[PDB]
DNA sequence: GGTAGACGCGGACATCAAGCCCGCCGTGAAGGTGATGACTG
DNA sequence: CAGTCATCACCAA
């Protein structure tokens, strides 16, 4: 709920029908269940239900701003379109409420405990590595539209990154064993490469539909 | 009127980190190829000596670590077998304009602020400053354990203009005391020449070389480093000695210590010798606080009466105000 | 109220230096200004299992044939040479002063009640009966630590540095002087009332102590002998590593410095036994046993707390061992 | 400025005990929105 | 008497 940073109190009272009964979509349409508990006569009983339907209807007109984005995108066989894209607050919701649960939680961290007490029968937890955090707002984030019932500013974002952007230092100099014991190129990358080739050696071709393309491109 | 949310002064009085050698005594004026006192990393079989606690003291283990030894690994450095000199040489750079700050939100306290300091200078100027870190130079002070029963310290004082030299000085650092500030005409020279930086009328760069006698293969005391956020097994090194390549060496910020310790007027105990120049006169390692906030001598209360409602203190304590002018700090609230 | 500080530190008195090592013919003892270092020597060498032997993997075949094979070790020497038989040890020593006051403290009035416990020791009892055993430990060579025992002739000569050049000079016979007895005379006492000045903050005090040991020819010295830990090597490639400096066998200074404090005649077993080194709650670790606990309540920890907090002054033979103990140093605190 | 044609086997690699205490971890600035309130030309 | 400019409380795990 985007609007006004300091009228954003009365939207818990009018969100809370939401809680407790099922009586959200009573307020507005089906006033049977904001006649009888409501106690209001029909002038505030019509000003209830007609105020009510200014949250998801329509609250202005439908514009722009030179601060949005509005990128071009070439048509196949004539000009452009502009294309302004949105925060998906909505997706960004939910994704931050999946995330939650499976970096912390019961089963990720209890998954995690089993693992520390080197007994653990299998389930699943998951781990994110390497993200990284940015603030929407700053120290206050309520006039921005909620970000604020778990969110509190803090979308998680997923890592992206190149492989290959934390390299190491070459050095093959003339050495007594950086000559001629540097013939095999000793890496810190390859110990993934090399455990992979051995614990995946053990298996038999009793499930072996998938594990004979692997090898070629090893 | 306010002072600002926002003050950052500069430090003025800028030295670098001083790194260490070893020699002989009358090869002290060719001391330019001494080679450095290195770092030794050593194991140490010793003995449990601290207090025991009883809070889980079980006879089973307690009573029985005591009879058993106790294994540490430290850092040292010694002097050769063959030299008997420790040398020490860093550079000090003395700036000027020593009462401008280089970040402030308001303009009227900027200019309350300047005119203030320029009060302070256009009667008086930075001399009795000056000479104090002139004495704290001419002494052997920024060698702090090092020349702690030396039997004789020489400390040479270059002042440099390009690659030659423009005026060299020469003294003898154990005459000069700790607790006094006596001085005579060859101090003076130096005093004048720093407060000649301070008061932004020339570029002074000098080069300090300090020479101890001490004994052949004796220790000297590096700066210890502080390893701080460890979270480790046993104490894998319980002490590291701070070295840059192959020298061992002292922090920039000791020897910057050592020369701003010239605040004798303190309240409690100023005939018990010079402490540094704090805003609140702490002296840490010795646990307390002279210049409390309760005794009106703090740098939070005087700069606060001198700039803003013209109370101007005693001059004895506008040395310290604009001595913690010259060593800088955010002063904001 | 005055309750102890929770950070102490008193920096030692009597630094030593590594002492090193040479080699040469006795009778050539005041020539001995370049006499060649003692090196330290790899060898390989091929013992028998003289080891006991577990039995969790106990079989007729496994220990019979590892009892009947060899062993093989490696392992390092140090000798004195095919025609020297003096052993040559040579270290300097630094006396400070200003034994009683910490380098660093929290609690100020606990600092000026140490400082004045300390002061009221020292003016009604100098240093001297410190000093003077100090002095011994300087006078025969303990220092000398398994290089002394069996030797033939001993030989100390301790100068006084204040220049350049030596301006006092002593010769001992460590030999004559024992291990057992503080018996002083009239040579002994000015190298003790030069150490009690010294240590009292009356003058400067260095030393050059050089002492020469007859052994033999060719006979094995005894450098000191350093911890390679925290590892866990494989295959346990040297059983034994001696320290040295640069191509020269030698001394830890701790050591040396170990030795100059075996002081300790007032612990309450016994004194005719011998002295230990100052060290609180003190133990010989060599031994096993830890000499003044903290149960029978005369460990350092106890006699200094009841002596500066409380007023309880200890005996007077304790007072020595306290004020051993600040020259000494170490780190005090909480509980 | 001469090819020539070869480099050994076996066997073995130490055990013991121990790994410190104390104090502390900086401050300032990083909010949009209507809604009168004061100004108002 | 009507636009407009600085300030003002309104919220907020």
């Amino acid at each position: 709920v985007v609007g006004n940073a300091a009228a954003l109190d009365v939207f818990k009272f009018l969100s809370l029908q939401y809680q407790g009964k099922n009586l959200l979509n009573w307020l507005t349409e089906d006033s049977a269940e904001a006649l009888q508990a409501l106690s209001d006569n029909a002038e505030q009983a019509r000003e209830w239900r007609q105020a009510f339907i200014g949250i998801t209807t329509v609250k202005g007109a439908p514009a722009s701003h030179s601060l949005a984005k509005q990128l071009y995108f070439p048509l196949p066989g004539s000009g452009y379109h502009l294309l302004a894209p949105l925060f998906p607050t909505s997706l960004v919701h939910h994704v931050h409420a999946l995330l939650r649960e499976a970096r912390f939680g019961d089963a990720a961290k209890a998954a995690r405990e089993a693992r520390s007490r080197q007994e653990s029968w299998p389930h699943g937890f998951s781990e994110y590595p390497n993200l990284a955090i940015q603030k929407f707002g700053g120290t206050k984030p309520q006039n921005i539209s909620q970000l604020n019932n778990e969110r509190r500013g803090e979308n998680w974002l997923l890592p992206s990154l190149p492989p290959n952007w934390q390299r190491q230092n070459v050095n093959a100099p003339m050495r007594h064993s950086s000559v001629f014991e540097h013939d095999f190129g000793r890496t810190p990358e390859v110990s993934r490469l090399t455990r992979t080739l051995q614990r995946f050696l053990a298996k038999t071709v009793h499930n072996n539909l998938a594990i004979r393309q692997r090898r070629a491109q090893l | 009127l306010s002072t600002a949310s926002v003050l950052a002064f500069e430090r003025k009085l800028d030295p670098s980190d001083a790194l260490m050698s070893a020699g002989a005594w009358a090869q002290r004026d060719a001391s330019q190829e001494w080679p450095a006192v290195t770092v030794r990393e050593k194991s140490v079989r010793g003995t449990i000596s601290n207090r025991l606690k009883t809070k889980d003291r079980d006879p089973a283990k307690l009573d029985a670590s005591i009879q058993s030894p106790n294994l540490q690994t430290v850092d040292v450095a010694n002097l050769p077998s063959d030299a008997d000199t420790l040398k020490v040489r860093f550079t000090l750079r003395v700036l000027g304009g020593a009462g401008t700050p280089s970040a402030c939100n308001d303009a009227a306290y900027r200019d309350k602020l300047l005119q203030t300091v320029a009060t302070y200078v256009n009667d008086q100027g930075f001399a009795e400053l000056a000479r104090r870190y002139a004495h704290n130079l001419a002494n052997a002070r920024f060698l702090w354990r090092n020349r702690v029963g030396a039997e004789a310290v020489e400390v040479r004082i270059n002042h440099i203009r390009q690659g030659e030299v423009a005026r060299a000085w020469r003294f003898d650092a154990l005459a000069i005391g700790l607790r006094d500030f006596k001085a005579d005409a060859e101090l003076d020279a130096l005093a004048e020449l720093i407060a000649s930086g301070l008061s932004g009328s020339g570029h002074v760069l000098l080069e300090v070389v300090a020479f101890a006698r001490i004994g052949d293969g004796q220790e000297v005391f590096p700066s210890q480093e502080l390893i701080l956020d460890k979270g480790d097994k046993k104490g894998q090194k319980s002490k590291t000695l701070y070295s840059v390549r192959d020298a061992a060496a002292i922090h920039s910020q000791k020897i910057g210590n050592a020369l701003r310790t010239i605040d004798t007027w303190y309240p409690d105990e100023d005939g018990l010798g010079p402490i540094a120049v704090e805003p609140y006169g702490s002296v840490t390692s010795q646990g307390k606080a002279y210049r409390q906030p309760k005794q009106k001598l703090d740098f939070y209360t005087l700069l606060d009466n001198w700039v803003l409602r013209d109370e101007a203190p005693a001059v004895e304590q506008q040395h310290y105000v604009i001595a913690n002018l010259i060593r800088g700090g955010v002063f904001g609230e």
